[PDB]
């Protein structure tokens, strides 16, 4: 997260770090057992760490879960990142508290202008890189269809929307990706990707939530 | 998978700098090949030494590091104060370094035996291998089924 800052402690209490021997991607509790993220940070082997502020230190409330089943959306597309998203179902069910709870999916589609929340353990830099040990938020408005296309002509799907800032700054990044965009108490978006972070006119683009609820009831119901 | 270099650790995604070793000539550089003055062709240096350009890896999605199921673009991080900036790479076809926006992305990293390659996309890819096995003309250019196997040296 570029412009951002240090979110207060557990504040985003459904923010995950996705743990292959070190942070690779974050991802999004939205039921005692789930997790959404980005499928193309799908491994066959994930770690999800729940409870995490900061995430080089062991403070007390983490919870350590082993992902279980790992399900990448079946029309995903690699090269063009269409369809990005990802389940995880853990191998045990997260115990629920003030530091570690689920976030609500969209009742509908965020209109342009809405504020959301982006937080993760991304990059926070947009020359060269820094890695944050603690959580790191954004505050960003979602941008207009016409706004979005306008910044990656021939790349945005009805499955992407635009989040952050025309002028740059402000913006997710690498190790960011699979993480949450929360808009009124809904999770809206997934972090999943830019040319470059926090450049102008190349901003944020996001797995577009609202069209998947009907595949993540299925999935979670039929697993 | 996720892919490591030399000293295990994952590479990263558009961050850090590393040079592209043979996996036993030395690391992948620049050299001068019907390019008017500059070096603008990537070669392999001739001299047997963990020693290149150093490389940026980079792909748009917002991954910390390089897995082999990504779309890359590589640049040289640093390169002669006459080539071109960024120094990117793109396409006997050799691969050159250019500025021109062109959004591909065309690159992916692939496991070869015990260490890696470097593949070209159109996904349909093709091998990337050493043209002429010599000191001076070890081009790195398209070459279906004789890839150049590679390690990942991260410079300090
Ligand atoms: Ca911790």
């Amino acid at each position: 997260i570029v412009g951002g800052y240090t979110c207060a402690a557990n504040s985003i209490p459904y923010q995950v770090s996705l743990n292959s021997g070190s942070h690779f991607c974050g991802g999004s509790l939205i039921n005692s057992q789930w997790v959404v993220s980005a499928a193309h940070c799908y491994k066959s082997r994930i770690q999800v760490r729940l409870g995490e502020h900061n995430i080089d230190v062991l403070e007390g409330n983490e919870q350590f879960i082993n992902a279980a089943k790992i399900i990448t959306h079946p029309n995903f597309n690699g090269n063009t990142l269409d369809n990005d998203i990802m389940l995880i179902k853990l191998s045990s069910p997260a115990t629920l508290n003030s530091r570690v709870a689920t976030v609500s999916l969209p009742r509908s589609c965020a209109a342009a202008g809405t504020e959301c929340l982006i937080s993760g353990w991304g990059n926070t830099k947009s020359s060269g890189s820094s890695y944050p040990s603690l959580l790191q938020c954004l505050k960003a408005p979602v941008l207009s269809d016409s706004s979005c296309k306008s910044s990656y002509p021939g790349q945005i799907t009805g499955n992407m929307i635009c989040v952050g800032f025309l002028e740059g700054g402000k913006d997710s990044c690498q190790g960011d990706s699979g993480g949450p965009v929360v808009c009124n108490g809904q999770l809206q978006g997934i972090v999943s990707w830019g040319y470059g972070c926090a450049q102008k006119n190349k901003p944020g683009v996001y797995t577009k939530v609202c069209n998947y609820v009907n595949w993540i009831q299925q999935t979670i119901a039929a697993n | 998978y996720t892919v490591h270099d030399t000293d295990g650790k994952p590479v990263l995604n558009n961050a850090g700098q590393y040079y592209i070793l043979p996996a036993k000539g030395g690391g992948l550089g620049l050299s001068n090949d019907d390019d008017g003055n500059c070096p603008l062709t990537v070669s392999q240096t001739p001299i047997d030494i963990p020693i290149g350009l150093p490389v940026r890896f980079s792909s748009r999605a917002r991954i910390s590091h390089i897995t082999t199921a990504l779309s890359l673009n590589i640049e040289f991080t640093i390169a002669p104060a006459c080539a071109p900036k960024p120094a990117r790479w793109r396409i006997y076809t050799p691969v050159k370094i250019s500025d021109d926006f062109s959004s591909a992305a065309p690159f992916q990293i692939k496991k070869f035996e015990e260490d890696y390659k470097l593949v070209y996309c159109s996904r349909k890819c093709v091998d990337l291998g050493i043209k002429i096995d010599n000191e001076k003309n070890r081009r790195l250019v398209l070459k279906e089924g004789d890839p150049f196997k590679v390690k990942f040296k991260k410079v300090d």
